RNA sequence: AAUAUGAAUUAAUGCGAAGUUGAAAUACAGUUACCGUAGGGGAACCUGCGGUGGGCUUAUAAAUAUCUUAAAUAUUCUUACA
RNA sequence: UAUUUUAAUAGUCCUGACUAAUAUUUGUGCCAGCAGUCGCGGUAACACAAAGAGGGCGAGCGUUAAUCAUAAUGGUUUAAAGGAUCCGUAGAAUGAAUUAUAUAUUAUAAUUUAGAGUUAAUAAAAUUAAUUAAAGAAUUAUAAUAGUAAAGAUGAAAUAAUAAUAAUAAUUAUAAGACUAAUAUAUGUGAAAAUAUUAAUUAAAUAUUAACUGACAUUGAGGGAUUAAAACUAGAGUAGCGAAACGGAUUCGAUACCCGUGUAGUUCUAGUAGUAAACUAUGAAUACAAUUAUUUAUAAUAUAUAUAUAAAUAAUAAAUGAAAAUGAAAGUAUUCCACCUGAAGAGUACGUUAGCAAUAAUGAAACUCAAAACAAUAGACG
RNA sequence: UAGGUAGUAGGUUUAUUAAGAGUUAAACCUAGCCAACGAUCCAUAAUCGAUAAUGAAAGUUAGAACGAUCACGUUGACUCUGAAAUAUAGUCAAUAUCUAUAAGAUACAGCAGUGAGGAAUAUUGGACAAUGAUCGAAAGAUUGAUCCAGUUACUUAUUAGGAUG
């Protein structure tokens, strides 16, 4: 049975009834007006609980479903207030237990119906510095990094290099009073990442599920044969598990154990440049066969698939 | 004989169904090598020669002037109140015989369907007949060998 | 069936595809003469009116058409575009004349589904 | 009733039970592949707690002999593998658990 | 099948019998 | 030689209501229906010879009955006589 | 103490279900009309034509014409569909055991006997086919003896036969055609069609044992033979039954059901044709699977009918099935052949083949439709 | 479409070609060869991909566009050059048009364009600037190949105003 329904609350409002044929109004619009509360002078929702920000490090999302719809609170006394029959506003007869005791999790939680869905932690700005000079400074591999305060090595080289576009739109005296602004609103808006909390710490033995361990497989053998993952990683014909997470922990710019000297075995002559000339030529060599375009190929212009890329300044090239 | 081991197979599916603990087969190296195969994985209790009437308690020798009165006598289990061999059914059939490269024995296994066989589900093992020798599925894939499928017994 | 029958041609039938215009001759529309405009009495347990016409193509076959809308100008010797489509009710027409093509005007003062009966789109701007 | 499944997800194997009219060919599903099966099953299957599936229906497809037999298929046409193991004296190994283990 | 179609086969073969039996001359003439 | 397009007047067949003439089938459908075949009749149909049940399995009485301790004893007995 | 100006007008389809679209209202009233399918409209139109509101796609939207996908991880007792039956050729169809080689699921060689056959001995049967030779009771016709006025049919009468010899009925004599009573279950035999009065000649058929052979087997396109009743071509016969025809009946009518006369046919010899509800509506073969009861055959343990093995029948377990039901299969499997792909058109038209002919075999397409069909359930009706 | 074939199947020699071959010409023999797993005959069609559409896939469809192959340049036959032509050559035969009336010339399946046919498909455009091709010692000359632009929503992609209200 499926019909159109207008998306009117869950939660009960007061809906408007007998009503002057010159206001033209709609139960949605009044369960709105319900909802944020008086509009002052200067067009700011003082009452709804979600107008300001938090400056106390922790999130302020929305629980409809624990407060009943009943968004007003008083500005100072950060209180619960609701509608009366006079049409004042004013405390509650009783107080909501659900509100009193929030569990982390929940707090944590932006969407009351996607429990799937939390915020990360921001980092504080001493650790950010540290990172960088442990990285720079004390030229140590972001492994160990990583490690010790439990974060990604993505997410450590992301933190150097944003720290070093940090120091530069410094020393240019750059950032304004606006941007430290903004920084120290949002900076109380998020949790702060503590390496010593084991749960805020974010796992490191995570590793991208290949597309045949995704694959059921069974053997039937003696119940006395042992089966190891490395009998696993022989069957599915792939590297053990513990091997893949060393490898990927050396992928690291600043990791332990990287190297990109493989592309340097390939005869590549670059042309002689003379006066006048506005260009210059590097001759790569290339096997026939495996080099050129290729004759009656594919041509998807006119297709929904057709490629289209990038070239170095940007603009949008057919590739 | 192809014709042999599909009469066997039907037989095995029937005696199970009626749920009897005793059973006789053709006395032949193919059928032999069958129930030896079917012992080794736990699909019978006991294999024994014997006669027509039963299964010969003292040591037998077999001779021509005896030969057609020989038949192997296979024991069938239960657990549970369900017979552990459930199904068994050929591959290979007499009109259509099925000679599968290693690659595709190892396809099968993995889970993709070859030559319209569907894959190796749990529980289940697949004998294949390379140089006169019935194995397991993947006993010949770790051997290298390769011959036809035969059948499936689960 | 044995598989030395399937081998020999046996298999499951393919299934058949008959086309509803055959007169048309594998294109969308075809030109054609009005030879005849006529009132057909609908099977039962229908009951109407419905204006339909003769119409010959530029084949060389006369198919039966029916004329939609409310209010038709087709008479004798009128060029008609007709298509595919077949009035259900009527036993025998299995065509229909597209309106607002050649001298078969649109549906007058037609004001939904414009396109389907032929009729511009009033600016009122 | 209560109903097997590997690992809380989708069945044990392949299945081809015939229940009346109505054949029920039931196949397993990687993780994350979804109910990509008949809307009965798929209730059943969501209402049941398996999660992975694939399969048709073939003959006939009325929907409460799918229902039922979808139902009866699931109870006794499948097994365990603890089940086999034990009936067979072997041991049965997830691959795929087993790989990815300490 | 029922005594339906074996109705309906009935007359259909009884109305082709007396349709043969009518263009007798027409068939002697035709064939010489 | 093959093919295609017409051809006086004429044989089937489909379609829409639609009246006329009977009542051939479904019940024992008022003559059991149908299969093959021959003859007859405005039309269904009727008749003749064999075959089928896709109708009778729908099947449901001629009938005769006996002796051992009748209890001071079996009939009671709730873990002990044995 | 600045460093040009500056905006933004989407169409198209749908809102009963399949199918997302509830905010209601007006016009017509089986008309006008809509429609891919079901269908809506005859005063409740959510379906026609519109207003409000809403749901898709979007510089496109719709419609037409087309391609792919959407069920054979199918069926043939009762729904489409096993050939009438068997014999058998090809089969690039299938098919025993052990060992040794190779180029390996195949071949070659040797060996073996469980499939399949040949011959003897022992025991039981008088069935099927053909050809001869006989028996039985009647029915009709004719004649005689007596012997009367009615006899025959029907729900009841008349058509045809009686006191003109004089019937009908009874008892005798003669001729003819046809058929086969219990037994009797077509039991049973036979490849099917068929097959029961008796005897004879020829041919075939069962079980056990001995020996022999050595996979020589199964199925079988094409092909071949046989094939009820009716029908046709010659020749004999025609008692009784009996298409057609002619009369008598009932009915409003009666081209019928009932009655009379009754030609072809029905009968034998030689042929043609090869068709049936030719049905177990169920092709043949092989291996296997749980019980009961009754008959038949074999085996000596016997003491004088208990004990084991085969086949048929009947009732079932499991299994299968849409169910009714099948239950040495319509179950579990393998092999081979025939056939089916919605109804109507249509086993029709045309062509070809064969027949003396009636006809038999082969065998389409066009137009129309969303129908058509089986099992079972509950009523109503007889 | 149930029988077909008569250089037909094969053998021996000679003749042309660089060459085998009843491929062609000549002589003598044998009596074969294809065929119900479909001959001979008839009708239809340009064929294919590492191309396009679709499907989970085996497959099914198209052969527009990119590429590969074949055949043709109004129709049929023959001839010289060459290694190769039955050549868009030529001869001859056939058809239609034109002027120069002649063993005359042309045949838009080269580009642009016109009439018809059709439901339906574009400019009688610019340059040899780039890549090629031809001639020339070279300077250079030509190139409706080719590169660009115009018509077309035929297809694909991007954009076609955010915050506040
Ligand atoms: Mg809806
Ligand atoms: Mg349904
Ligand atoms: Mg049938
Ligand atoms: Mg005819
Ligand atoms: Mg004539
Ligand atoms: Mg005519
Ligand atoms: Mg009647
Ligand atoms: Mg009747
Ligand atoms: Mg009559
Ligand atoms: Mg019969
Ligand atoms: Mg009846
Ligand atoms: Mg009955
Ligand atoms: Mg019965
Ligand atoms: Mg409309
Ligand atoms: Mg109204
Ligand atoms: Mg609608
Ligand atoms: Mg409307
Ligand atoms: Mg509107
Ligand atoms: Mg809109
Ligand atoms: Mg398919
Ligand atoms: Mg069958
Ligand atoms: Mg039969
Ligand atoms: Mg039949
Ligand atoms: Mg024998
Ligand atoms: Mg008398
Ligand atoms: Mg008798
Ligand atoms: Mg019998
Ligand atoms: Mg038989
Ligand atoms: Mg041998
Ligand atoms: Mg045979
Ligand atoms: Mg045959
Ligand atoms: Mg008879
Ligand atoms: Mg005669
Ligand atoms: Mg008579
Ligand atoms: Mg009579
Ligand atoms: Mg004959
Ligand atoms: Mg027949
Ligand atoms: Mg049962
Ligand atoms: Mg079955
Ligand atoms: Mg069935
Ligand atoms: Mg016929
Ligand atoms: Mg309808
Ligand atoms: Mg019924
Ligand atoms: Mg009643
Ligand atoms: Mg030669
Ligand atoms: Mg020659
Ligand atoms: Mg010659
Ligand atoms: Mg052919
Ligand atoms: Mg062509
Ligand atoms: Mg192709
Ligand atoms: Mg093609
Ligand atoms: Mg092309
Ligand atoms: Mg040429
Ligand atoms: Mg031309
Ligand atoms: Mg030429
Ligand atoms: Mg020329
Ligand atoms: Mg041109
Ligand atoms: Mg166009
Ligand atoms: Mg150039
Ligand atoms: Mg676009």
């Amino acid at each position: 049975f499926s019909r159109r329904r207008i998306a009117y609350p869950f939660y009960p409002f007061k809906k408007l009834g007998r009503q002057h044929p010159k206001k033209h109004d709609t139960n949605l619009k009044t369960a709105m007006r319900q909802f944020l509360g008086p509009k002052n002078y200067k067009g700011e929702y003082v009452m709804n609980k979600y107008f300001t920000v938090p400056t106390n490090h922790v999130p302020n999302y929305i629980k409809p479903d624990l407060e009943r719809g009943q968004s007003l609170e008083h500005p100072v006394t950060k209180k619960p207030l609701q509608l009366r029959y006079d049409g004042t506003l004013g405390p509650p007869p009783v107080e909501n237990k659900r509100l009193q005791n929030i569990f982390k999790d929940r707090l944590l939680q932006p969407f009351p119906s996607n429990p799937h869905c939390k915020t990360n932690y921001v980092l504080s700005p001493q650790l950010k510095q540290s990172i960088f000079e442990e990285i720079t400074v004390e030229g140590l591999s972001a492994q160990q990094v990583s490690q010790k305060y439990g974060l990604k090595i993505p997410r450590v080289e992301a933190i150097v290099k944003l720290v070093s576009v940090e120091n530069s739109w410094n020393r240019r005296n750059r950032v304004s009073s606006d941007l430290k602004t903004m920084d120290e609103t949002l900076y109380r808006m998020f949790p702060v990442f503590d390496s010593d909390a084991s749960f805020k710490r974010e796992n490191l033995s995570e590793i991208p599920v290949p597309q045949k361990t995704l694959a059921s497989r069974f053997l039937t053998i003696a119940e006395s044969e042992p089966f190891g993952p490395v009998d696993a990683a022989h069957v599915l014909e792939l590297e053990p598990a513990v091997e893949t997470l060393r490898n990927l922990s050396t992928v690291g710019e600043h990791s332990s154990g990287h190297q990109q000297s493989t592309n340097k075995n390939t005869k590549v002559i670059y042309g002689e440049l003379v006066e006048g000339e506005r260009s210059q030529y590097k001759f790569t060599n290339a096997k026939v066969g495996k080099v050129g375009y290729r004759y009656g190929s594919g041509n998807r212009d006119n297709k929904k698939d057709r490629r289209i890329g990038f070239n170095k300044l940007g603009q949008m090239v057919y590739i | 004989s192809l014709v042999k081991l599909a009469n066997t197979c039907a037989h095995l599916q029937n005696c199970s169904k009626v749920r009897v603990a005793l059973t006789s087969i053709p006395y032949t190296k193919l059928q032999l090598q069958f129930a030896y195969n079917l012992y080794q994985q736990g699909f019978l209790s006991s294999l024994q020669k014997g006669s027509t009437m039963g299964p010969d308690k003292d040591f037998v020798e077999v001779t021509p002037d005896n030969i057609s009165t020989r038949r192997l006598w296979v024991g069938l289990k239960y657990r549970d109140n369900k017979p552990v061999l459930s199904s068994c059914k050929l591959i290979s059939k007499p009109n259509s015989r099925i000679h599968l490269p290693m690659e595709d024995m190892k396809k099968l296994c993995s889970g993709v369907t070859i030559r319209n066989i569907k894959p190796l589900q749990p529980g289940e093992l697949i004998l294949v007949r390379a140089h006169n020798n019935i194995m397991d599925i993947n006993e010949a894939i770790s051997k290298k060998l390769d011959g036809e499928v035969l059948c499936r017994v689960k | 069936a044995t598989l030395n029958q399937i081998k020999r041609g046996s298999g499951p039938p393919r299934r058949k595809k008959i086309s509803t215009a055959p007169q048309l001759d594998q294109c969308p529309q075809r030109k054609g003469v009005v030879l005849r405009v006529m009132v057909l009495k609908p099977k039962k347990p229908n009951s109407a009116q419905r204006k339909a016409c003769r119409v010959r193509l530029t084949n060389g076959n006369v198919v039966s058409a029916y004329i939609p809308g409310e209010g038709h100008d087709a008479q004798e010797h009128s060029i008609v575009y007709v298509r595919g489509g077949r009035c259900q009710d009527l036993p025998g027409v299995k065509y229909h004349v597209i309106r607002g093509a050649g001298d078969l005007s649109g549906v007058v003062n037609r004001i939904s589904s414009r396109s389907k009966y032929g009729a511009k789109k009033p600016s009122k701007s | 009733k209560e109903i097997p499944r590997y690992e809380n997800r989708t069945i044990y194997g392949d299945i081809d039970f015939r229940y009346h009219g109505v054949k029920l060919h039931l196949r397993s599903a990687k993780p994350g592949f979804g109910l990509r099966v008949n809307h009965v099953i798929f209730e059943i299957c969501e209402c049941a707690g398996i999660k992975d599936l694939s399969g048709k229906v073939y003959k006939s497809r009325n929907d409460m002999n799918i229902a039922k037999g979808t139902i009866e298929a699931f109870t006794k046409a499948q097994k365990t593998l603890d089940e086999v193991a034990l009936g067979r004296g072997k041991k049965l190994v997830d691959v795929r658990k087993v790989y990815y283990s300490s | 099948d029922s005594v339906m179609r074996k109705r309906k086969k009935k007359m259909k073969k009884h109305k082709l019998r007396k349709r043969r039996k009518r263009e007798k001359a027409e068939r002697r003439k035709l064939s010489q």
